[PDB]
C-alpha cells in the first residue's frame, strides 16, 4: 500500500471583503478534498461522492454543530492574535492537522498554526510541548502547555483517531484512493537546445522524473516541472536538461512511479 | 461566581402541562447542555448549544425543545407534560465543546415529578419526638427523632433548627425516603432525621430544639377540587424544649 | 504580513493537436493571501463557460485553484489567463505557449 | 453499539481502599472522565485520563489501559464524606460524552466502642405514633425492613458529633399500633446478642 495521509484545514480571516467568508475548514485524503464548511454555508459537506455514500446525515449533523463551535473559537483566537501584534486591517490565522500511515506500516502525526501565512505554533507531540516562532506565539504555549490533559488529548487524537479515521476513509474511498494509472511518457526538444521529457495521464501524482547523463544524475543542471492536475483525476509533468553543442553525451530520461521505473533513452 | 445556575429545584405537574426549565451559567462558557438523570441509567442528553447561535438534539428530544436565549442561558421547554418525563433535569456548560480534556460544569439539577391526578398530591405531617431517658443515663447523650410521613411527590428538605439557628453536626437524616407501602406505584412516603446532642445540652431548659420540612407542591394557579386542603408549597415544623 | 505572488501556468489536459478538441487549465498557486481573479482569454476576451476548483490548501499554508474550459486549438486562436492579486500592481497575462 | 459498564454498588470501609472499575466499548475514544455525585446534589469533575497509566490526585488515583478498554478509580484512606455515587464518561470518536449508570459508594464506619441499644422515645402530644432508636452499633449489623404493615423502620443513618469526635450507627422503628413495642420492633433483623433494652416503666 503506498503512502496516505489525512489533513485538516482551517482558515480565519479578520477583515474580510464583502462576501468572502471568514472562516473556512476543508478536509482532504491524499490530494481529494473531503469535507468543506465556511461560515457562509454553515454547514458542513462532503466534497467526495464516497464519502456522502458512506456516512450517514447524522455524521454531516453533527460535524455541522462542532464547526460552528470552531468558527467562533477561531474568531476569538485570532482577535487574540492580531491585538497582541497591534496589527490593523485584515490578516489571517491557519491550522492544519492530521497523520499518514506510511508504507511500511509507521505513522506520522502533525499539527500547526499560522498567521499571515507563516509558521506560529508547531506540536511536537513526543515531548509533549509547543514550538514558538515570536513572543507572541510564546504567550500562546505558556498558556496551552499548562493544560497538561489537553496536550495529552492531541497525541492520542493524532497517533489513535486520526490513523482510524485515515483507515476509515481509505476502505470508503478505495477504487479512487488505490488504482494505479502508470504515466504516459514521452520526450522531445525545444529551442541552445533542451532535451523535455513529459509525462501525463498518470495517478497518484507521486512521480520522480531526472535525467542522468552518461549514467550520472546530471543534477543542478535539471530543471524540475511542477505536478499538476490535468483536470480530469490525473496529472501531468515535465523536466528538462540543456544539451551541450561541444560533445555528445548519452542522455537519458527516468521515471519512477508505484513501484515501476522507467529509462528513456535519447538515441 | 455563581457558577451554572437553573430553576426550579422542585416541580409537580399534571399531565398536558406546560414547563420551562431556566438556566444560566456566569463562567462565560459557549457550550451548554440539558441532562435527563433516571435511576438505573447514565445521563442521557436531551438537547445541546455548541456556541451561541446554535442548537441540536441529543439522544432524547422527543417531548421536549430548547431557546439558547443568548450565551448565558439555555432553556429547556416541555410542551405537554407527560409521566414518563418525571425525572431530574440538570443543565451543563463548558468553555467549548469538541475540545477533548474539557469538564463540564454542572446545574444543581431540577425535579419534576409529572402527575395523571393532583389528587394524590400530599404534604408531609412532622412529629418530634424526644430522648429516653435511658439513653441519657447510660450514654450521656441525647437523641431526638423527627418523622415526616405522609407525603407525596417526594419533593422535601429536612433540616434542623438549635434555638433559632440551622444545625448540622450531629443530625442524619435518611438518604432516601421511605415508601409507606412498598407495592403500590404511587405510595406515600416517610422521612426520619436524627439529632444526638450531649446530656448537659439537652438539659439546659431554655434550649429549643426544631425540625422543618419545607414541601414544594402546588402553587395559585393550579386547579384543586377535592374536599381537602389544597397541598400548596408550605413549611411543616415541630418543635421540643430542654427538660432539667 | 508576507505576501507571496500567484504562480500561474498554462496548459492543455491533454497533448493538444489542432482540430482536437481538449481542455484549457489554468493552474494558480503558491499565493497568499487567498484573495483572487483568475479568467481565461481567447484572442483578448474573456471567456463566458469558465469552470474553477475550490480554493485549495497547501501544507506550506499557501492556496492554490485551477481554472479550466473546454475547447478546440486551432492555428489562429490566441488562449491566455489573466491574473490578479493584491500582490499584482496590474493585471497579469500568461500565453498558452503551445510549443 | 456503544455501552459503559460499571458496577452498581459497592461497600467498603473506613480507613482501607476501594477499588472502582469502568469497562467500555466505544466507537472511537478520546478521553475518560470521572465525575463525583453525591447524594441529592450535581457531579462534580473528578479526573481525565487520555494516555495509558495512573495518575494521582490527592487521595484519589485513576487508572487508564486503552487497549483493554478499562479504567479504574482508586480512592485511598476512606473517609464518610467520601460515600457518593462516582460516574464515569468517555468521549467517543464524534467527541460526544456517553456516560456510565454510576457506582453507589458506602463506606461503614470504624465504631471503635459498640454500645447497641434500643431506646424507647418519649411519645408526643401531637401525634398517635410510639417511636424506637436502634442504635449505637457496629457497622457490622443490618438492619431489615418491617415485615408488619403498620409498623416501619427505617435504613440504618451513620451521625457525626464532631465536637466530640463520635460516630454512631441508627435506625427508626414507629407505628400507631397496639400492640407495638420497642423489645419487639427489631426482631426481623439480627441485632448484637449483647444489646440494652432499658426496663419498660
Ligand atoms: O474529527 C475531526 O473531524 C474534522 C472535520 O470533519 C472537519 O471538517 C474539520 C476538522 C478540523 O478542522 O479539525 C479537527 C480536529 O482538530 C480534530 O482534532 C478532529 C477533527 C477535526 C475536523
Ligand atoms: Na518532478
Ligand atoms: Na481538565
Ligand atoms: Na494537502
Amino acid at each position: 500500500m503506498r503512502t496516505h495521509s489525512l489533513r485538516y484545514f482551517r482558515l480565519g480571516v479578520s477583515d474580510p471583503i464583502h462576501g468572502v467568508p471568514e472562516f473556512i475548514s476543508v478536509g482532504y485524503v491524499d490530494s481529494h478534498p473531503i469535507t468543506t464548511y465556511d461560515s457562509v454555508t454553515r454547514q458542513k459537506e462532503p466534497r467526495a461522492p464516497w464519502m456522502a455514500e458512506n456516512l450517514a446525515p447524522d455524521h454531516w449533523e453533527r460535524y455541522t454543530q462542532l464547526l460552528r463551535g470552531w468558527q467562533q473559537m477561531f474568531k476569538v483566537e485570532l482577535k487574540r492574535l492580531q491585538r497582541h501584534y497591534n496589527h490593523s486591517g485584515s490578516h489571517t490565522y491557519q491550522r492544519m492537522i492530521g497523520c499518514e500511515l506510511l508504507e511500511d506500516g509507521s505513522t506520522t502525526g502533525f499539527l500547526q498554526y499560522a498567521y499571515d501565512g507563516q509558521d506560529f505554533l508547531i506540536f511536537n507531540k513526543d515531548t509533549l510541548s509547543w514550538l514558538a516562532v515570536d513572543n507572541v506565539a510564546h504567550t500562546i504555549k505558556q498558556a496551552w502547555e499548562a493544560n497538561q490533559h489537553e496536550l495529552l488529548y492531541q497525541k492520542n487524537w493524532l497517533e489513535e483517531e486520526c490513523i482510524a479515521w485515515l483507515k476509515r476513509f481509505l476502505e470508503y474511498g478505495k477504487d479512487t484512493l488505490q488504482r494505479t494509472e502508470p504515466p504516459l511518457v514521452r520526450v522531445n526538444r525545444k529551442e541552445v537546445t533542451a532535451l523535455f521529457c513529459k509525462a501525463h495521464g498518470f495517478y497518484p501524482p507521486e512521480i520522480y522524473m531526472t535525467w542522468m547523463k552518461n549514467g550520472e544524475e546530471i543534477v543542478q543542471e535539471i530543471d524540475y516541472g511542477d505536478i499538476l492536475p490535468s483536470g480530469d483525476g490525473t496529472y501531468q509533468a515535465w523536466a528538462s536538461i540543456e544539451l551541450d553543442p561541444q560533445s555528445s553525451n548519452l542522455y537519458s530520461c527516468h521515471v519512477e512511479h508505484s513501484g515501476v521505473h522507467m529509462v528513456l533513452q535519447v538515441p | 461566581n455563581a457558577g451554572v445556575t437553573q430553576t426550579p429545584k422542585f416541580q409537580v405537574l399534571k399531565t398536558g402541562q406546560s414547563m420551562t426549565l431556566q438556566c444560566a451559567q456566569d463562567m462565560n462558557h459557549n457550550s451548554m447542555y440539558w441532562y435527563r438523570q433516571d435511576p438505573g441509567m447514565g445521563l442521557r442528553l436531551i438537547y445541546y448549544s455548541a456556541s451561541e447561535g446554535t442548537t441540536d438534539k441529543g439522544e432524547v428530544p422527543n417531548g421536549y425543545n430548547v431557546s439558547r436565549l443568548n450565551k448565558r442561558e439555555f432553556s429547556l421547554r416541555l410542551e405537554s407534560a407527560a409521566p414518563s418525563q418525571t425525572s431530574v433535569y440538570f443543565c451543563a456548560s463548558s468553555v467549548w465543546t469538541g475540545e477533548g480534556s474539557g469538564e463540564l460544569f454542572f446545574g444543581e439539577g431540577s425535579r419534576l415529578t409529572v402527575l395523571e391526578d393532583l389528587k394524590n398530591v400530599f404534604p408531609p405531617e412532622v412529629a418530634v419526638f424526644e430522648p429516653s431517658e435511658a439513653e441519657i443515663s447510660h450514654t450521656q447523650k441525647a437523641t431526638l427523632v423527627c418523622l415526616a410521613t405522609g407525603f407525596y411527590p417526594d419533593h422535601v428538605e429536612l433540616s434542623w433548627w438549635v434555638n433559632g439557628k440551622e444545625v448540622h453536626s450531629g443530625v442524619c437524616t435518611d438518604p432516601q425516603p421511605l415508601k409507606e407501602q412498598p407495592a403500590l406505584n404511587d405510595s406515600r412516603y416517610a422521612l426520619s432525621s436524627r439529632l444526638r446532642v450531649s446530656a448537659t445540652f439537652w438539659q439546659n431548659p431554655r434550649n429549643h430544639f426544631r425540625c422543618q420540612v419545607q414541601f414544594y407542591g402546588l402553587s395559585e394557579n393550579d386547579e384543586w377540587t377535592q374536599d381537602r386542603a389544597k397541598p400548596v408549597t408550605q413549611i411543616v415544623s415541630a418543635e421540643a424544649w430542654g427538660r432539667a | 504580513m508576507i505576501q507571496r505572488t500567484p504562480k500561474i501556468q498554462v496548459y492543455s489536459r491533454h497533448p493538444a493537436e489542432n482540430g482536437k478538441s481538449n481542455f484549457l487549465n489554468c493552474y494558480v498557486s503558491g499565493f497568499h493571501p487567498s484573495d483572487i481573479e483568475v479568467d481565461l482569454l481567447k484572442n483578448g476576451e474573456r471567456i463566458e463557460k469558465v469552470e474553477h476548483s475550490d480554493l485549495s490548501f497547501s501544507k506550506d499554508w499557501s492556496f492554490y485553484l485551477l481554472y479550466y474550459t473546454e475547447f478546440t486549438p486551432t492555428e489562429k486562436d490566441e488562449y491566455a489567463c489573466r491574473v490578479n492579486h493584491v500582490t499584482l500592481s496590474q493585471p497579469k497575462i500568461v500565453k498558452w505557449d503551445r510549443d | 453499539g456503544q455501552n459503559i459498564d460499571q458496577p452498581t454498588e459497592m461497600t467498603a470501609t473506613e480507613g482501607a481502599i476501594v477499588q472502582i472499575n469502568c469497562t467500555y466499548q466505544t466507537s472511537g475514544f478520546n478521553g475518560l472522565f470521572w465525575y463525583q455525585q453525591h447524594a441529592g446534589e450535581a457531579p462534580t469533575f473528578l479526573s481525565y485520563n487520555v494516555l495509558d497509566g495512573l495518575e494521582e490526585k490527592g487521595r484519589f488515583s485513576s487508572f487508564l489501559s486503552r487497549s483493554k478498554g478499562y479504567s479504574y478509580l482508586l480512592l485511598k484512606e476512606l473517609q464518610m464524606k467520601d460515600s457518593a455515587s462516582y460516574l464515569c464518561a468517555v468521549k467517543d470518536s464524534n467527541y460526544q460524552l456517553i456516560w456510565g449508570a454510576g457506582t453507589k459508594l458506602i463506606i461503614k464506619p470504624d465504631i471503635q466502642n459498640p454500645d447497641p441499644a434500643v431506646y424507647q422515645l418519649r411519645d408526643s402530644k401531637s401525634s398517635d405514633k410510639s417511636v424506637c432508636l436502634f442504635t449505637d452499633f457496629d457497622s457490622q449489623t443490618n438492619v431489615s425492613q418491617s415485615k408488619d404493615s403498620d409498623v416501619y423502620i427505617t435504613d440504618k443513618c451513620v451521625l457525626d458529633m464532631r465536637s466530640m469526635d463520635f460516630k454512631s450507627n441508627s435506625a427508626v422503628a414507629w407505628s400507631n399500633k397496639s400492640d407495638f413495642a420497642c423489645a419487639n420492633a427489631f426482631n426481623n433483623s439480627i441485632i448484637p446478642e449483647d444489646t440494652f433494652f432499658p426496663s419498660p416503666e
